[PDB]
């Protein structure tokens, strides 16, 4: 009476649920927590109105072997810290014009719906506040 | 002037001009005349009479005007891979001649030069379109043809 | 009007009409009876029973919903990167009403003939659409996958 | 050993008792691919052990 | 069991031409009150709400509330094959996985029964409170399309002001800045629509003009468009289709970074 | 010496705007009866039979029987250089390599000349033996073109079934199928226009779609079209153009396997 | 301080679309006589000499000679905002890096203040002397663009030979050969379509097609065109834009390579 695979039935919903790679998990969680803090401070500055020392780079890269848990750790950290993942897989046509003109505004503009069921993380294809976060999955796969 | 080779000149235009194989020639003629021609796998050393056998069979089945439209002959060494199985072979096997109703013939000479994936698709082309067309594979080595493709043919 | 070959006239229609590979065929039998089959790859020599067991398992799982819940692709089909991106993903996102425990099935026969780029483009499709769609692949050389 | 105990945990949630050595052989067979071991564990447990 | 008989196919054709390149998939939340479509962008920064009343259809009938998710390329390439003045039945069963469009007499000779396979997806809820706004303005829709297209060549961002003096459109880029002013006493002669304002306090915001050109493709749906703005809530572009319903666009403003003074 | 001057250049534009993508080479047979075009598709699945009578031509002179094999892409490029109400004249010699198109002035001062080389080729000489058909209907051509271009969006192969009621079109694809039924009773602006039924046994077959679209690309040639098919003989559509020619496309049915599964 | 007024935007839009691809940047020099534009293309084979007289402007004000040069992508993107009828203000200061376009809309009060930045081109004034031209032709523009598209589809190389009865167009290429003949037709109802011949000697010359197509892009600028051909001089095309000025297109001919003897 179950319709779910055991990978997504037992998917880690918390960064403490993943097995191994604790230093990499802590690094990614600290980076995403700093980004969430920057987003909340931006919201506070907006409310008030109406970077070598920080060294917060705009992009992390994650590498390792197949099936170790890179995507699972990314999704668990973004779920814990309230991010919304916009995923670009190799399983959809991602050429430069389409990915720019259909996902740049996720980074550059606010979320129109910030509360509700928006914690669900969608994908990209073309045939409490939640901060946007892009995830390019399997960047080495270039067609 | 013209001095044509004796290989071409003394060719068995009819199935009765072959000299050595007589059991399988009788079997092939009996496949022809009761309208039960299967997929064939003519294999052996060169110069034995496989191409001559299939050309006499196609002359027995089709005519001169419909020879250029009902039987298609390929050499797999000219272009290997599935760019020719998914392509001329698939479109030939899946289409139908407008007024000519019957069955088509594919003569795939030098089938052992075909790659493994091209054979893996040619077997499926054979399976899906058995009634529309028959396939005759001519080769030297049976060890260079996958058993799945061998088993569809006699 | 012709005599069907005995490989098709006597082709098995159930999972108990398959001789050899008793453990794996038994596991496929209990999965076909109970449901919720995972994404499987069946590797072996030619003529073993892989396509037969995959088709019988899909038939026993689906039943009358075979014509709408099953998408089968051989090596004679295209199965390219663009086919994986449009047709496979469109069938995976397609709504098909099925009894609980039964999923839509994408059968990829002769997975050795699939290009490496198409297999790379089919990686996430095997993952996200796993609550509605399952993948059953048959292959001879598992190293080509 | 960490992945072996993790798989033992997910098997014990399914009311199965398994030894560490068999899971260690499976994990050193598939080179600690966690998802592959999870999926093969699902296939093997749900088919009766 | 559900039937919805659109009086003219031009309504659905213009709707799907409005949502064509902006929305990825269309979800219809259908009940006894009518037809609702709250679909967000692929980037999830712009939301399209479309409400069609039950009385606006030629004949409307429902049995239970249900949601249908259809791909938009397929629905668009099917609605491009529909008669403009002809009547269109939309039809679906209780729990089936298909949606039929019956075009009766597109060329006065044939009946057409097109079918679409529905998709399945987690239907997010977009019910937002109807808070008051600070700056509403009645201005024409053909003019909105014209000036949005016109300033769209200059750059990629819109700097928009609403105050008592009117609506201000600034577009700065490598080409050079361009400014657009709207006046209350100003009235067009193309359609004779006069600008009126019910403003509360001045607001400065900035958006992406590409999604504004995507929004303005619904110009033939209504003669006039109402723009609503305030400091916190997103931009609202409203078309009121007479006896049909209303189509609103919610566009969030761009994030701006305060400089380190 | 061959010299054929037409009443209008529009009919030559419309007759062969459909053969640009379907016909690889146009073979034209010139005799005292008229102009013949019996061409074969490169996949040997479609045939085009076109007959131009001497009565329909403004002028027609011919001393011998000619077989002229011409390319389509460049010739379509030069007939993109033609009007509608004007007059064209085709001139060729007995043993030359030219195709002289004399182009009467649309502006009454601009007389044009076009020369094309002649590509010699063997002729299959496939004459249609002109069987009888068990399912014949008449249908207005614009509707058939609309229906074919509509079903091209859905799938790649259509099922055409003719019976005692009328022509039924089906197309099952990935997006979901689409069905069309034609009823005998038809009410249009004209007094007399309907689907007719003259049939012996109902026949249902399956056909490729690009070839059917290329067949329907010549719909402004004639007002009506005639569809004839039966169980063994292929599909044929026939455009009997007004008092100057007839045209006749044969399409063979495709081989299906999901019917028997 | 530049203050120029274009009474109609149609001429400015059409002259922009005429040289949109033809030349890289427009360099305007301004005197008390009016507006002048002497611009050379990227390949340095074509010259544009355009003169707007001052009385064609409703208001004109120029304190000093004003020379500036600005790219044409921004121009192509700024007069795409001009309507088919409106009044336009070209505004500039005595010494700045910004040119302003002010559109007064058909609205009662809606200004378009579009200020673009300069980039300070360094160009030279290539003064061309006036001389005797052996052949002058009066020719309508639309059908001349039709001849340009006629010979475009045949071959890139264009040949024009002026004979005692008029002009002859020839295109020889891979596909074949195309010829277009014009006779003396000065006796017609309207003086526009009359092709008057006041030539002295026959001349035949070869020119390209891309820059020719860029020249025929100015078809709606005026009803009629003056064609000027003499020995060892560039092709001259004259547009007489009524009540405001005249435009000249110069194309350096392709030099035919003579074979050795
Ligand atoms: N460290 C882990 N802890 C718990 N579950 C894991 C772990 N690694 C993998 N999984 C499971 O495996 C599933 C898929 O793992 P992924 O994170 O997608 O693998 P990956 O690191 O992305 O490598 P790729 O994408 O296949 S190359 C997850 O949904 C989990 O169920
Ligand atoms: N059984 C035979 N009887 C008479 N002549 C034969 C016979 N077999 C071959 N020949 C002669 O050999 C010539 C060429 O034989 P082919 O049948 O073309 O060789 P093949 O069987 O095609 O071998 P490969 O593998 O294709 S090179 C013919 O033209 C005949 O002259
Ligand atoms: N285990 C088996 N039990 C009974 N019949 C079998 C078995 N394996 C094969 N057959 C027969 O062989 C025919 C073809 O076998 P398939 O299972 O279709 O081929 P396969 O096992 O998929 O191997 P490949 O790699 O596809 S060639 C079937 O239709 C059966 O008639
Ligand atoms: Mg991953
Ligand atoms: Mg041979
Ligand atoms: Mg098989």
């Amino acid at each position: 009476t179950e319709d779910m695979l055991w990978t997504e039935k037992y998917q880690p919903q918390t960064a403490s649920e993943l097995i191994g790679n604790e230093l990499a998990i802590k690094k990614l969680h600290s980076w995403l927590k700093d980004w969430k803090r920057r987003a909340e401070l931006e919201e506070r500055q907006n409310l008030k109105g109406k970077e070598e020392e920080s060294r917060l780079c705009n992009t992390v890269l994650i590498t390792g072997p197949t099936g170790v848990g890179k995507t699972a750790a990314v999704y668990a950290c973004a779920q814990e810290l309230g991010f919304k993942i916009f995923e670009v897989n190799a399983s959809s046509q991602r050429s430069g014009r389409q990915i720019l003109s259909q996902l740049k505004e996720a980074t550059q503009s606010h979320q129109v719906d910030k509360q509700g069921v928006n914690s669900q993380k969608p994908c990209f294809f073309n045939s409490k506040n939640a901060t946007s976060l892009i995830l390019f999955e399997e960047v080495d796969v270039i067609f | 002037i013209r001095n044509l080779p004796w290989v071409e000149k003394y060719r068995p235009q009819t199935l009765n001009d072959l000299i050595s194989h007589q059991d399988i020639l009788s079997t092939i003629q009996k496949f022809i005349n009761e309208d039960r021609l299967p997929h064939l796998l003519l294999y052996g050393p060169p110069g034995t009479g496989k191409t001559s056998t299939i050309l006499a069979c196609a002359k027995q089945l089709y005519k001169d005007k419909e020879f250029g439209s009902m039987v298609l002959e390929l050499n797999a060494s000219d272009d290997r891979g599935i760019d020719i199985i998914r392509g001329p072979i698939l479109s030939f096997a899946s289409t139908r001649t407008i007024f000519k109703k019957g069955f088509k013939l594919v003569i795939l000479d030098e089938a052992d030069a075909m790659t493994q994936d091209a054979q893996n698709a040619l077997r499926r082309v054979i399976e899906k379109f058995t009634e529309n067309t028959r396939f005759c594979l001519i080769c030297n080595y049976l060890s260079k043809i996958i058993p799945a493709l061998q088993s569809r043919c006699t | 009007h012709y005599e069907l070959p005995w490989v098709e006239k006597y082709r098995p229609v159930k999972l108990n009409e398959i001789v050899g590979n008793e453990d794996t065929v038994s596991r496929l039998e209990v999965f076909a009876r109970e449901g919720n089959v995972p994404n499987i790859i069946i590797a072996g020599p030619p003529g073993t029973g892989k396509t037969t067991s995959i088709l019988c398992l899909a038939r026993a799982l689906l039943g009358p919903a075979l014509k709408d819940a099953m998408l089968e692709l051989n090596a004679s089909n295209d199965r390219g990167i663009d086919v994986v991106r449009n047709k496979i993903k469109m069938f995976a996102q397609q709504k098909v009403t099925l009894p609980k425990g039964r999923h839509k099935i994408i059968i990829l026969d002769e997975a050795d003939s699939m290009t490496d780029g198409a297999q790379q483009a089919l990686r996430r499709t095997m993952e996200i659409y796993s609550k509605t769609t399952r993948f059953a692949l048959a292959c001879n050389a598992s190293d080509k996958i | 050993l960490n992945v072996a105990s993790y798989l033992q945990m997910i098997c014990l949630t399914e009311n199965f008792r398994t030894d560490v050595k068999d899971f260690v052989t499976l994990l050193t067979a598939n080179t600690c691919d966690i998802r592959k071991s999870i999926l093969y564990l699902q296939f093997w447990i749900r088919s009766g052990g | 069991m559900f039937e919805a008989r659109l009086v003219q196919g031009s309504i659905l054709k213009k709707v799907l031409e409005a949502l064509k390149d902006l929305i990825n998939e269309a979800c219809w939340d259908i009940s006894s009150s009518g037809v609702n479509l709250q679909s967000m962008d692929s980037s999830h920064v712009s939301l399209v709400q479309l409400t069609l009343r039950s009385e606006g259809f030629d004949t409307y009938r429902c049995d239970r509330n249900l949601a249908m998710g259809v791909n938009l390329t397929s629905m668009s390439k099917i609605l491009k094959c529909a008669g403009n003045e002809d009547i269109i039945t939309l039809r679906a069963e209780d729990n089936a996985d298909t949606l039929a469009l019956v075009f009766e007499a597109p060329n006065q000779e044939k009946v057409s029964d097109y079918e679409m396979k529905l998709m399945d997806l987690d239907v997010e809820q977009l019910g937002i409170p109807e808070q008051e706004y600070s700056c509403v303005v009645k201005m024409p829709s053909g003019e909105f399309a014209r000036i949005c297209r016109d300033l769209s060549h200059i750059g990629d961002a819109v700097v928009i002001s609403c105050a008592k003096d009117g609506v201000k459109f600034s577009a700065s880029g490598e080409l050079g800045n361009g400014n657009i002013k709207l006046s209350q006493t100003s009235n067009v002669d193309k359609e004779e629509e006069a600008v009126t304002i019910e403003m509360n306090e001045p607001v400065q915001l900035t958006f992406a003009l590409r999604y504004l050109n995507f929004f303005t493709k619904a110009t033939p749906l209504s003669s006039t468009v109402t723009l609503s703005m305030s400091a916190d809530v997103p931009l609202v572009v409203e078309y009121k289709i007479a006896d049909m319903g209303h189509l609103k666009y919610y566009l969030a403003p761009k994030i701006e970074d305060e400089e380190g003074s």
